């Protein structure tokens, strides 16, 4: 969940206030309130987002030639479903025996 | 007496099988 949480954080921080910070210098229309928006969300947010993007870019780069990140690809998960099928068949047989017993009443 | 005992054993086995299959209804929650 590490990479998933990192991607979620990057997505939530993708729409930073840098794109909306283009109306911060015009806040001085009362004297020669929210003037603090021109400092924290002017360029520091964009700088942090770019730093995070660069960090995410420089990963291990595992995938080189073929098909990595496998892990099912194989055995008795199939036979696990088969055992579930055996459980179902036993259920059917128990139901037939119960019907026979009911008829035996 | 033999018929009564047979009926009793049949009812006991039926109840046991019923109780057994009933508790393992949704063993696989899935």
């Amino acid at each position: 969940n590490e990479r998933l949480r990192a991607l979620e954080d990057i997505e939530r921080e993708i729409g930073a206030i840098l794109q909306n910070a283009g109306t911060v210098i015009l806040e001085l229309s009362k004297e020669k309130r929210l003037l603090d928006r021109q400092a924290a969300a002017f360029t520091a947010s964009v700088q942090h987002v770019e730093a995070e993007l660069s960090a995410q870019i420089r990963y291990l780069t595992q995938v080189a030639t073929g098909q990595p990140h496998e892990g099912s690809s194989y055995s008795s998960r199939k036979d696990c479903q088969m055992a579930l099928k055996r459980v179902d068949y036993a259920r059917l047989k128990l139901s037939d025996v119960a019907r026979t017993c009911e008829q035996m009443l | 007496n033999e018929l009564q005992r047979k009926d009793a054993l049949v009812q006991k086995h039926l109840t046991k099988l019923r109780h057994w299959q009933q508790v393992l209804e949704d063993i696989n929650v899935q």
